[PDB]
DNA sequence: CCTGCATCCGTGAATCGAG
DNA sequence: TATAATGGGAGCTGTCACGGATGCAGG
């Protein structure tokens, strides 16, 4: 909204339309960069300010939020690589 | 199907007493404790220890778990060692082992019965913020207090003792559990206070008190500052999935921005900060740099006495006071010709 | 010994619900049946398609 | 349209494509012969039935009377080849004629509306 | 005892705005 | 800590059409 300031909602049909597309980084630029990435949007803003290029952008947020919240309904979810082995997105921070 | 239609099921199994009855269970249960008083007397163990024991194989081994308040572990090997050695009794003494498990299910029998009593009680106490079920099992804590403290020599009801305890956790119940931001029983009670007093005052004036109107009426120390403050307190958080509109697509947490985490801006002004102040600290010398770097903890974020940084260069404090004085009046004279640093003075 | 199969039609609603790819499935409708099935199975995403790597 | 009676717009024809695309079965269901053979009709006031008469097998194909009817009496037809007029079971069609003539028949159809 | 039909419960039901 | 008190209370009724599981009588 105007109001609070806000940004404009990329609906999954206007995910679709750059599917469509084809374009790849606009639709992962929305979907980190542009909104929900911290430390991308962070390093972008930066970036641009400083006349560089834009970082490459890192795991959401919002999918952290649906690890955890799928954690609170009991369900293990852990990203893997091609060797079947656990990639800690939490860097860390959640693991004792 | 319907929990409350099925505790009241549950319950009018167990019929009623009769004065004979409950007088009889009472008896038993007051004669087990006193049972139990006396087999501690003779066995040189703790009471707690031996009321655990008898009433575990009372209730059977359906139940087995560890006690809080007794020291050691509750398990079933430790109370066949016990029991065993409770059976190792003459006559006589064996008699009051006896008389502690009748004790038990007398007392088992006697909370059974009256549980119809805390239904009609914590039915009238709906409303306050705990569930229905909520408030007949936190009557029936005090039940079990009541049955436990009740004395059936006074030829009291048993009704009218255990009344009084259920009614109490009741409502030391409603204090502690409804709200979300846990409030001292002391104060909810001064709050209520207000608010009958408040109700009083508008029930006369025809209109809403105001906060001084509200401090006469409270007596002595009671003034409208405090009045307003207790209010302040006793104000409880709203929901953030608050519908906003008469849609369901719009929430009221949507409109909350997040304050704690650094906006982009924050952490590029930070970023250069860090950055402008090291192009001025490389306007120094390393050495005077680093009498200030040590002393207000760009690095390793602390800062130091002059004892320290000078027993670290190996000069003397008033000479690192000196290197300080003269490191900040060289960024003092960078400051005033670049005219950088300036605009990061917030 | 080979396995006898018959070609199987299915509406596109229980196809898109049938596939391999879990967190497509769970991001399209009857989350719950999706996630319970899959977290019994223990099955394993391989963001084939567009959806999974959307989400991730 | 301003609200006028006209031809069946896309309202009409947009549940004949969900229909379609669910892989359904239709309400009024028309009837197809699982194997092929000749046809012997018997009508009664009633009763009404058609027969489907091959040289190793028959089957029998009871219908409502008021049923319409795509073929001849005494003619040829395929397996899964329409008989009663009405929209075909996509699965009477899959385990009859199989996939390709199914594929056809969605694509084909889908494309009409 | 096993097939078939009636019937039950649970699940869906466009997008973006503002509010 | 004590007269005695002993089975609740409000339902929301004008969507619909699908898949799939339960259960029923019927051949
Ligand atoms: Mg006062
Ligand atoms: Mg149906």
């Amino acid at each position: 909204g105007k109001a609070q300031f806000g940004g404009q909602r990329f609906g999954e049909m206007e995910v679709w339309a750059l599917e469509a597309y084809g374009a790849a980084h606009t639709l992962q630029e929305m979907l980190t960069l542009k909104s929900d990435d911290i430390e991308g949007r962070n390093a972008a803003y930066e970036a641009i300010i400083k006349g560089e290029d834009v970082p490459e952008p890192s795991v959401p947020e919002s999918f952290r939020v649906l690890v955890k919240e799928l954690q609170a309904l009991a369900l293990d979810v852990q990203t893997l690589d091609e060797k079947d082995n656990p990639v800690d997105i939490f860097e860390g921070l959640a693991s004792k | 199907s319907d929990p409350v239609r099925q505790y009241l099921h549950e319950i009018g199994q167990v019929p009623l007493l009769t004065l004979e009855e409950e007088v009889e269970l009472a008896r038993k249960v007051e004669e087990g404790m006193e049972a139990i008083k006396k087999l501690s007397e003779i066995t040189g163990l703790d009471p707690d220890l031996i009321r655990e024991v008898v009433r575990a194989k009372i209730l059977g081994s359906a139940r087995v778990r560890h006690i809080p308040g007794l020291k050691e572990t509750l398990d079933p090997k430790t109370v066949e060692e016990i029991d065993q050695k409770l059976k190792s009794l003459p006559k006589e003494h064996k008699r009051y082992l006896h008389i502690a498990r009748e004790g038990e299910a007398a007392r088992q029998h006697l909370i059974e019965a009256n549980l119809r009593l805390v239904v009609s009680i914590a039915k009238k106490y709906t409303g306050r913020g705990l569930s229905f079920l909520d408030l007949i099992q936190e009557g029936n804590q005090g039940l079990i207090r009541a049955v436990e403290k009740f004395e059936y020599k006074r030829r009291f009801k048993f009704s009218t003792y255990a009344t009084w305890w259920i009614r109490q956790a009741i409502n030391r119940a409603i204090a502690d559990q409804a709200r979300t931001i846990r409030i001292p029983v002391h104060m909810v009670e001064t709050i209520n206070k207000l608010s009958r007093t408040a109700r009083q005052l508008q029930q006369e004036l025809g209109r809403e008190p105001t906060y001084e109107e509200i401090a006469e009426a409270m007596g002595p120390g009671w003034d409208a500052k405090r009045v307003e403050e207790t209010l302040k307190i006793a104000q409880e958080p709203v929901s953030l999935e608050t519908p906003i509109g008469d849609e369901k697509d719009s929430f009221y947490g949507d409109f909350i921005p997040d304050e704690h985490l650094p906006s982009p801006v924050d952490a590029a002004t930070q970023s250069l900060l860090s950055e402008e102040l090291e192009k001025a600290l490389s306007k120094l010398s390393e050495r005077e740099a680093m009498v200030l770097k040590l002393r207000k903890g760009l690095i390793d974020g602390r800062e130091h006495t002059l004892e320290e940084v000078g027993a670290f260069f190996g000069v003397t404090r008033e000479r690192i006071r000196q290197i300080e004085n003269k490191a900040l009046r060289k960024l003092k004279y960078h400051e005033s010709r670049t005219r950088k640093l300036r605009d990061f003075l917030d | 010994t080979p396995v006898a199969w018959k070609p199987l039609l299915m509406g596109v609603t229980k196809s898109a619900l049938s596939t391999k790819s879990w967190l497509s499935a769970a991001s399209f409708q009857n989350t719950t049946h999706v996630l319970t099935e899959a977290a019994i199975a223990g099955k394993k995403d391989e963001l084939i398609g567009l959806k999974e790597n959307v989400i991730l | 349209t301003g609200g006028v009676a006209g031809a069946a717009d896309i309202t009409q024809g947009l549940p004949r494509v969900i229909e379609l695309f669910e892989a359904r079965r239709p309400k009024a269901k028309a009837v197809i012969s699982e194997i092929d053979g000749v046809v012997r009709i018997e009508e009664t006031e009633e009763k009404l039935s058609v027969f489907v008469e091959s040289e190793g097998f028959s089957k029998e194909y009871k219908l409502p009377k008021e049923a319409r009817l795509l073929v001849k009496d005494g003619d040829y037809v395929e397996a899964g080849q329409p008989l009663t007029r009405g929209a075909i079971d996509p699965h009477q069609l899959l385990e009859a004629k199989g996939p390709e003539a199914v594929e056809r028949y969605l694509v084909e159809e889908i494309q009409k509306v």
